[PDB]
C-alpha cells in the first residue's frame, strides 16, 4: 500500500509498504531521515512524530495511553493530528495515507 | 557463593543461576541460559548468586520492565552492583540529550552512507584470509572488522589499532594484567588529547562531531565527550565480536543453512534477524527505584533485576521451537538490541555489519568448518561470547571476486 511522507520543506517521498509494517520502520529503512525512530518502535522516544493528513485520521486506529503520554514530549508543535508513526501499522485500508513530517524530532 | 536470602524474598522463587558461571555451559551459552525457561521455573526468580538479584525469565516481563524506567532505573544497570560510560546509566529525560548526539555519528543516515566502505573493509579482510585455508575468526575477522569501522568513523589512524585492541580486550576479555579501571583509564588517556585537539581544530569525523556537540543547550564538556566516545568504541566491539563469532560457529556446523544463503543471498537480511534472535548475547538489568509489585511478586527499593535481552527471543511463548534456526520464520520476535529508551544506538550499524559479513564471506568462502580437534569455548556474563573460533576450508573451493 502507498504511503506518502511530506517534509517540512515540501520534499515528497512515496513508499510501497507491506501490511504489518509501521510507518516508522518503512521511513527508517528507505531514507526518510526526518523520522529518526530512536527507540526502535515502542513509544519510548517521540522521534517518530508525524502529522497525519486530515483525510486519513478516521481510518487510523486511535493512539493508546502509552503513545498519548509520549506525545507530550514531542519537540515540534503538538497538533491535533500528531501521532508517533511507529504506532501506525500499515494496512490496505490506509492505502494513500499522507503524513507530514515535522521540522524537528530531536 | 550464595548471599543470604533477604526475608522479603519467597523461598519458592529461589533459583540460584549464576550469570557468570552457568551450569552446562558446554551445551552452549544460550542453552545454558534457557534453563531459566523450563516449564517449572517461575516467570520471575531470585538468585542468591552475585550478591542476590531478581531475574525475569520471559519476554513479556522483560519488555514490560524495559518500558517502565520510573520503577526500573538504569542508574545501576549491571550485576554485581560493583564503569561510567554515557548514556548507559542515565534515564530520560537526560539520556535523550546523549541519544541525539550519538545519532549524529551512528544513526541510519551515517550507516547508509558507510555501506560501501563497510563492504570494502569486509572484502579486504576476507580476501587476505581466503588463500590460507584457515583462520581464528574471532581474532582475524570478528575484531578487526568493527575496530576498523570505528577508526574510519572516528578519523583515527590504522597504526593505533593494536593499542586500542589491547586496551579494549583488557576491558572485556581480560588476560589479567590490567584491571578494568586501569584499562579504562588508559583508554581515556588515549582519547583525551584527541578530543582536545578536535575541539581546538574540528574535522568532520565522529570524535569532532561528538566533541563539538550540544547537550542541554550548552556545549558538551570534554569529559562528557570522552565518556560517550568510550562507549561508542566498546559498545560496538564486545557485542559484534562475539555475535559474529556465534553466527559463524553455527554456519560452520550447518551445511543446509549455509547452502540456503549461498543459493539465495536475498535471504541474508532475514537470516541476520533470525541469527540475532537465536544467538542473542546481552544480559543487563535495572534497579528498583521504589517498592513495587510486579507480576505477583513484591520487589523492594534497591533490589536489582536482571532483564536478560538474550531470553526474550528464546522464550517458546514468543517463538515456536525457539532453539531451531529457521530463516523463513514468519515473525522473528526478539529483544537482542534491548527494548525501550535504551534500545541499542548501534542497532542499524550492527545489522549492516552482520549482513555485509555474511554476504561477503559466503561469496568467497562458501564452505568451511570448525578446525578438527577444536572444541569451541564459551563465556557467560553481561556480554556472553566465544573465546576463539578456529575455522578451516579448502582454498580450492573458494573464489576471489
Ligand atoms: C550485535 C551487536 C549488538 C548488540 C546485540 C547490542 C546490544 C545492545 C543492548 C542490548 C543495548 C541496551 C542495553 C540496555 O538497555 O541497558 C545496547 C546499547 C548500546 N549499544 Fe549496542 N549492541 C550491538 C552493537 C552495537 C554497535 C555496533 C554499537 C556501535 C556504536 C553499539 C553501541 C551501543 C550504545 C552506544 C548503546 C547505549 C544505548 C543507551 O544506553 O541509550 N552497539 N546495545
Ligand atoms: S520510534 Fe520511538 S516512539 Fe516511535
Amino acid at each position: 500500500s502507498k504511503v506518502v511522507y511530506v517534509s517540512h520543506d515540501g520534499t515528497r517521498r512515496e513508499l510501497d509498504v507491506a501490511d504489518g509494517v509501521s510507518l516508522m520502520q518503512a521511513a527508517v529503512s528507505n531514507g526518510i531521515y526526518d523520522i529518526v525512530g530512536d527507540c526502535g518502535g515502542s513509544a519510548s522516544c517521540a522521534t517518530c512524530h508525524v502529522y497525519v493528513n486530515e483525510a486519513f485520521t478516521d481510518k487510523v486506529p486511535a493512539a493508546n495511553e502509552r503513545e498519548i503520554g509520549m506525545l507530550e514530549c514531542v519537540t515540534a508543535e503538538l497538533k491535533p493530528n500528531s501521532r508517533l508513526c511507529c504506532q501506525i501499522i500499515m494496512t490496505p485500508e490506509l492505502d494513500g495515507i499522507v503524513v507530514d513530517v515535522p521540522d524537528r524530532q530531536w | 557463593n550464595l548471599a543470604p536470602l533477604p526475608p522479603h524474598v519467597p523461598e519458592h522463587l529461589v533459583f540460584d543461576f549464576d550469570m557468570y558461571n552457568p551450569s552446562n555451559l558446554s551445551a552452549g551459552v544460550q542453552e545454558a541460559w534457557a534453563v531459566l525457561q523450563e516449564s517449572n521455573v517461575p516467570d520471575l526468580v531470585w538468585t542468591r548468586c552475585n550478591g542476590g538479584h531478581w531475574i525475569a525469565t520471559r519476554g513479556q516481563l522483560i519488555r514490560e520492565a524495559y518500558e517502565d524506567y520510573r520503577h526500573f532505573s538504569s542508574e545501576c544497570p549491571f550485576i554485581p552492583r560493583e564503569y561510567d560510560f554515557i548514556p548507559t546509566s542515565m534515564d530520560p529525560p537526560e539520556q535523550r540529550q546523549f541519544r541525539a548526539l550519538a545519532n549524529q555519528v551512528v544513526g541510519m543516515p551515517v550507516v547508509d552512507c558507510l555501506e560501501n566502505c563497510i563492504q570494502e573493509l569486509a572484502c579486504s579482510l576476507i580476501e587476505s584470509l581466503r588463500p590460507q585455508g584457515q583462520c581464528n575468526f574471532t581474532e582475524d575477522y570478528a575484531e578487526p572488522f568493527p575496530i576498523r569501522i570505528f577508526m574510519l568513523l572516528a578519523g583515527l589512524p590504522e597504526e593505533d589499532i593494536p593499542h586500542l585492541k589491547y586496551l579494549t580486550d583488557q576491558m572485556t576479555r581480560p588476560d589479567g594484567s590490567m584491571t578494568f579501571a586501569e584499562a579504562k583509564e588508559a583508554l581515556y588517556d588515549y582519547l583525551i588529547p584527541i578530543i582536545e585537539q578536535r575541539r581546538q581544530k574540528p574535522g568532520t569525523d565522529a570524535i569532532s562531531i561528538v566533541a563539538n556537540g550540544q547537550v542541554n543547550g550548552r556545549p558538551i564538556t570534554s569529559d562528557e565527550a570522552k565518556r560517550m566516545c568510550g562507549l561508542l568504541l566498546v559498545g560496538g566491539l564486545d557485542t559484534v565480536v562475539n555475535f559474529l563469532s556465534f553466527s559463524m560457529e553455527f554456519l560452520a556446523k550447518s551445511p543446509e543453512h549455509r547452502q540456503e544463503l549461498i543459493e539465495r543471498p536475498e535471504r541474508i537480511p532475514a537470516a541476520c534477524e533470525e541469527l540475532l534472535r537465536r544467538f542473542s548475547l546481552v544480559a543487563d538489568g535495572r534497579i528498583l527505584t521504589s517498592d513495587y509489585e510486579f507480576h505477583g511478586v513484591q520487589l523492594k527499593k534497591g533490589d536489582q533485576i536482571l532483564l536478560p535481552q538474550m531470553l526474550s527471543g528464546l522464550d517458546e511463548r514468543e517463538n515456536a521451537a525457539p532453539m531451531h534456526v529457521d530463516f523463513s520464520r514468519q515473525k522473528v520476535s526478539h529483544t537482542t538490541f534491548g527494548h525501550g529508551s535504551h534500545l541499542c544506538l548501534g542497532q542499524h550499524l550492527a545489522r549492516r555489519e552482520i549482513i555485509v559479513t555474511l554476504k561477503e564471506w559466503l561469496t568467497r568462502i562458501p564452505d568451511f568448518s570448525i578446525a578438527p580437534g577444536a572444541q569451541i569455548q564459551h563465556k557467560s556474563g553481561i556480554v556472553s561470547g566465544v573465546q576463539a573460533l578456529p575455522l578451516v576450508w579448502d582454498p580450492a573451493t573458494t573464489k576471489a571476486v
